[PDB]
């Protein structure tokens, strides 16, 4: 008897059972509906302060590993889960579920109905909860901790976990042959990007180097003034936590290559603030769009994409500016995936183009990019 | 670990029960329970090396004879045990059906698994930090040597190249909270050696018969204690060899120096690197003593008295037969024969009634 | 899980391989893949209540028979599984000799031990939080009660006792990203129940015979969709209880709520307990729902058309004898003899050639 | 591989395993040859700032139970073993001890040569040293952490574990039947005992309370006046770490308790302070008396006693005022254990009465301070 308990704003009870460190968890509980890709979806950035729900019962199936992680630690602050299996049972484990857990210090919950609550947060919209694992967890404690989290709303949280410095990334991506490649001389990858880290994941950097490009890594903050400096031959906007509204820096100093011919490529959060730093507005979902089996639609080309999802806050298209075009849509909702500056060599996607985990179908995007790249050394 | 003798009352009962069948026992001595318990299995005379296996992996009746002799004990049970674990029975499975604390089991299950990883890398895999581990575990060269399909001789080299060779620790009844001029020694493959052999003295050492059996009793016991008495009393600095603890050859106030280890080859040449003994006695503690002798020559020791070859002149049949018909004596007919028609007829010959050697 | 029928095909190869053999399957869905597993066991139709022990644990035999048959694999391999751990062979060992991945191996494993406990503490050890787990698990009331002694009842009564009874939830593709106004069900003991049963109709349930297999065919299956299709048409509400993947039964739009469930005494309560059906036809789904009409109706369910004791006076030779006696109707010339030599006599009697059963 | 290091002031390398809490530990390295009890042995206050060393080479065996814990914590800095079997096996086991190490943060190392370490020790004398379990210990660094360590010598630790505030004590000894006992209620013992906490081992409080003792725990510092105050039938002197020497405020009291009639009983600490009280001097053993099996003769009954020892300093008999009269002795080297005020009801032995781990037969030694107890109030 290793107890633990999810308490959510409205005050409902989740009685299971500890599974990761010991203490208490709190932030906005959200639930994602992919099958595949735990560890993935616990080392994403994104996942700032928020309480993770996975779905799929059985979670941890197998095991762990380095190569599966998106950042450098666990920025979830929980997980809920119906089941955690007896083993882990797969070539590529390292370390079981439970054990990275509290490796990281994770409090997480277990065997609890996941589905009441997901069913709950879907008709009722995002609420904050708190888990607290232990002897005697108290109902009312919880309770009280979850109504005093401030909520995402409003919250910058990419100043939260961006770099405190700048660094190169010059590693390519992963193989079942050859694992993670060994990052590559500067001397190898033809363009230079820069690349805000609102809260990156790793494979889009993999993915970028891939193609082969050179990254350095900037902070949230740093200014235009400063990176245009660099003589970048493209700037990135990654994918990060919280509300992109309030980060003003990152507004600004997008405008401010927006004066520019240089080109622009944002992808979650990336995408948002390209959207703010053009006119437009940006509205939080009542339950987000969180899972690896999303259909949106390129209305361009009239093709349909699974993807992977996971984002709080959307811009609103009602919003848009004509100098922004809508290229992706979501499928399920209708909501807005992807947008293209009609002046500018900008482009953004809601969604993730890296995936990790997910479907490999919204990769082509990258190829955008490059382009637009290869077009302005071209030019310039 | 007792000795039992079975094979030689074909038709007893050989299930073990609270009425005492075994004939002697032997003891060891290990700075863990593996170490103990694998040296007590070599030197208890009955040509094991360790967990020798009982039953092959191969026969689908297997686990039927396995688990009788479990839950069933008899002298094997303790082979029969790791050859449950090499064919998947779990710790649980066992203790059920044995009621041995799973205390030891675990351990027996941890020595087969390494067994196995021997015989996965082979020889080539085996390095120093994999053959100490090993040797710290109570592994002998020669079960090491099965496993990996080498000859003992080639694991002991190994050893050698390594410079991986046990330490031997004193008895003293006080876990060495204070001293002792006591020279009762057992090894073990740890850092501190307190041996100190000296060497200033002429060293014997008698080699003794483990643990006793049926024709291999108290007798050849008497006579070791008596080399050791008679050497000592004349100057040498006598050295014991030995493993039964019910002996007088085992009492530390036998010789100057006892070693309660296991009477085999790779022991005693332990012994024999460091005490450099003039002279090693082969032929007084039994057959097993006397079967490791050809062996013990053949590997540079000072084996004194008879020799190995003469020994084997003499146990030989047929270079016995020389040497009696060189010195024109008498002896019964006999006949060698591999096969039965030939029996028969070479039978015809020699006359009946026979004695017929198995 | 497939279903095989080897017994009619004595001299047959029963070891599984490349070809199949199987005649029909199940599909049983859990919240968890050991209550999946058990619930496809019991809806199996073979007469299984879960992992029933195929070999005694005596018998000094058994660990051979075990590793021949999960080694080379025939039908019963499942069972002989967890034989395998009851009788001390390890997940390796199992592994070793099947090849099936631990991940679902180290599952049965835990649900033997959980039947060793049972069977230790007996029922006096049924705490509430401990019945729950093994519900949870997956766990048969019938299996239960072998376990602990006693009979199925005793421990269906004792469910109720504690207010243990399953919850429904529902089938959706998204896995609840989106509402559904379907009603496709499974049972399942967690808290929430999405089964949100109707009031305002007139309710009429239709028992499927599970697996299909030799003689238990789709003709079956056929009567079931009719009854639904024309009771519904009609305008009751129309309620089917299946678990056979692979017919028109299970597809949702043929009945107005299916119940994607093992067709056994246990499972079809639960059901009845919530939905409380005008009526239910145990006719048309094979043997498989025949069998349960008595014990049904004894359980207060609202079983239609022709009554258990009317099918057993049918279903039973004696009693249909004498029903044909009565009616002064022509059968051939029978007679029940326990032992041989009265056979033979009773046999001179009745004349040859004969069909003994 | 989980890497630990051992290294010893001098240098001496002990290369191992770590079984316990990632890290450092440093204190005084001491050897303790008790072949069962050591948990008991690591949860004993006395063992602050000591790293130890257990002699028998598998520890483990039985898990651990939270019944055989002699204070709140593992009082010892870190653990020295040979093997770390592969499993806990008894009924009594609640958790694995690599497990409860952990839980505890214990820097711990297994598989080294624990004999070598113990000859050096007994030869050459107690020696400071330094645990560093990780991924690559530094032995370097090791040896200056070794180095840096202060010592006991001078070192007061029994104001460092006392309790900070006192506290009631009534529940008696654990029965296999029945368990640890509930605890009792005032009313139920007849005497009121003032122990002082120098870092007291539970086992002792419980054979208080078992002889029909309420206790009242009072801190280290305690004053006397403060003490009598409570009207205390009697009052106990605790075992606990460090050097005895600078406890002024302890031997000070004492004096005070010892111009009364209140008989006072000390053991190990409290018989080091007790004699520093009465005018006796105290010396550090070279290696101490660790382990459950020493025996200590009682001179005047001219009998045997096998006990349970956990100490490293000890009272010097030529310094014996003529008010002290030596009642024990050791068998093994000649060390005092036992002595008597001639004056006053005031007596204390060196070893461990309420054994825990160990042997039993000094259990007696607590007959004679209820006696005088009595006696007391008696009169
Ligand atoms: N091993 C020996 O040579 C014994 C030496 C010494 N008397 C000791 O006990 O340390
Ligand atoms: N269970 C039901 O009655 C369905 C209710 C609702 N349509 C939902 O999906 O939440
Ligand atoms: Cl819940
Ligand atoms: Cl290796
Ligand atoms: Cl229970
Ligand atoms: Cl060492
Ligand atoms: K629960
Ligand atoms: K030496
Ligand atoms: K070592």
């Amino acid at each position: 008897i290793k107890s633990a308990l999810l308490v959510l704003e409205d005050g409902t009870q989740f009685h299971g059972r500890a599974i990761g460190a010991t203490g208490s968890a709190v932030g906005e509980v959200v639930f994602n509906t992919s099958m595949t890709g735990y560890q993935e979806i616990l080392t994403d950035p994104s996942y700032s302060r928020q309480i993770v729900t996975l779905t799929y019962p059985h979670i941890g199936n197998v095991g762990t590993n380095d190569a599966d992680e998106e950042s450098s630690q666990v920025h979830a602050q929980g997980l809920v889960i119906r089941d955690l299996p007896l083993i882990a049972s797969n070539f590529r484990n390292t370390e079981d579920l439970s054990s990275y857990l509290k490796r990281h210090n994770i409090v997480a919950i277990a065997d609890i109905d996941t589905r009441k609550l997901t069913r709950l947060l879907r008709e009722k919209g995002a609420q904050n909860g708190c888990i607290i694992a232990g002897d005697n967890p108290d109902a009312a404690l919880a309770l009280e901790k979850a109504r005093a989290f401030p909520g995402l709303n409003g919250m910058d949280l990419a100043k939260e976990v961006t770099t405190a410095e700048a660094y190169s990334w010059t590693q390519g991506s992963w193989t079942l042959t050859g694992g993670l490649p060994q990052a590559k001389k500067e001397d190898e990858l033809p363009f230079h990007v820069v690349a805000y880290d609102f809260g990156a994941k790793r494979n889009i950097l993999r993915m970028l180097v891939d193609r082969g490009c050179r990254l350095t890594i900037v902070p949230a903050q740093t200014s235009a003034e400063d990176v245009l400096k660099m003589n970048p031959d493209g700037i990135f906007l990654s994918n990060g936590p919280g509300d992109p509204a309030p980060c003003d820096y990152a507004i600004t100093a997008i405008q401010k290559f927006l004066e520019t011919d240089i080109p622009v490529f944002g992808i979650c959060l990336g995408h948002q603030l390209l959207a703010l730093a053009s006119g437009a507005k940006t509205v939080k979902m009542k339950f987000g769009h969180h899972g690896g089996n999303h259909p949106v639609k390129d209305v361009e080309k009239n093709v349909v994409m699974i993807t992977a999802q996971n984002h709080g806050f959307a811009v609103d298209e009602a919003t848009l500016p004509a100098n922004l075009r809508v290229t992706h849509k979501s499928l399920f909702d209708g909501t807005l995936q992807g947008i293209h500056r009609t002046d500018k060599p900008a482009f953004s996607f809601q969604g993730h183009p890296e995936a990790s985990p997910g479907p490999h179908d919204a990769a082509p995007l990258f190829d955008h990019f490059i382009e637009l790249i290869e077009q302005y050394r071209k030019t310039a | 670990i007792p000795r039992f003798n079975f094979e030689k009352f074909a038709g007893a009962n050989d299930r073990l029960t609270t009425q005492m069948k075994s004939v002697g026992e032997v003891m060891a001595i290990g700075r863990t329970q593996q170490e103990s318990l694998q040296k007590a299995l070599r030197g208890l005379e009955v040509g094991a090396t360790g967990f020798d296996p009982k039953v092959s992996l191969d026969d689908p009746e297997a686990l039927t004879k396995i688990r009788r002799e479990l839950k069933d004990a008899g002298a094997d049970r303790i082979w029969y045990i790791a050859d449950a674990f090499r064919a998947g029975l779990s710790v649980d499975g066992v203790f059920n059906l044995t009621n041995i604390d799973r205390w030891f089991l675990v351990q027996i299950e941890e020595l087969v698994r390494l067994e196995e990883k021997v015989a996965e890398v082979g020889i080539t895999g085996l390095n120093a930090d994999f053959l100490r581990q090993l040797k710290r575990k109570g592994f002998a060269d020669a079960r090491l040597a099965k496993l990996a399909g080498v000859r003992e001789a080639e694991i002991r080299k190994l050893r050698d190249q390594y410079d991986l060779h046990p330490v031997y620790k004193r008895v003293d009844t006080c876990a060495a909270e204070f001293a002792t001029d006591t020279a009762y020694m057992y090894s073990t493959y740890e850092e501190e050696c307190e041996a100190n052999p000296s060497t200033d003295r002429e060293k014997i050492m008698v080699l003794g018969g483990g643990p006793n059996r049926i024709g291999q009793g108290i007798e050849f016991d008497y006579c070791c204690v008596h080399a050791s008495l008679a050497l000592r009393e004349d100057g040498y600095e006598t050295i014991m060899v030995n493993c039964n603890p019910e002996t007088v050859s085992t009492d530390y106030d036998t010789s100057d120096r006892l070693y309660f280890e296991p009477v085999t080859l790779e022991d005693v040449l332990e012994i024999v690197r460091i005490e450099k003994p003039k002279g090693v006695i082969v032929q007084y503690g039994g057959q097993t003593p006397l079967k490791l002798a050809r062996a013990l020559e053949a590997a540079g020791v000072p084996v004194i008295g008879t020799s190995p070859d003469a020994i084997d002149r003499a146990e030989d049949r047929e270079r016995f037969q020389h040497a009696v018909e060189r010195l024109k004596l008498k002896q019964p007919a006999n006949a060698t024969v591999t096969a039965i028609e030939m029996a028969v007829e070479k039978a015809k010959e020699i006359g009946y009634p026979l004695v017929v050697r198995p």
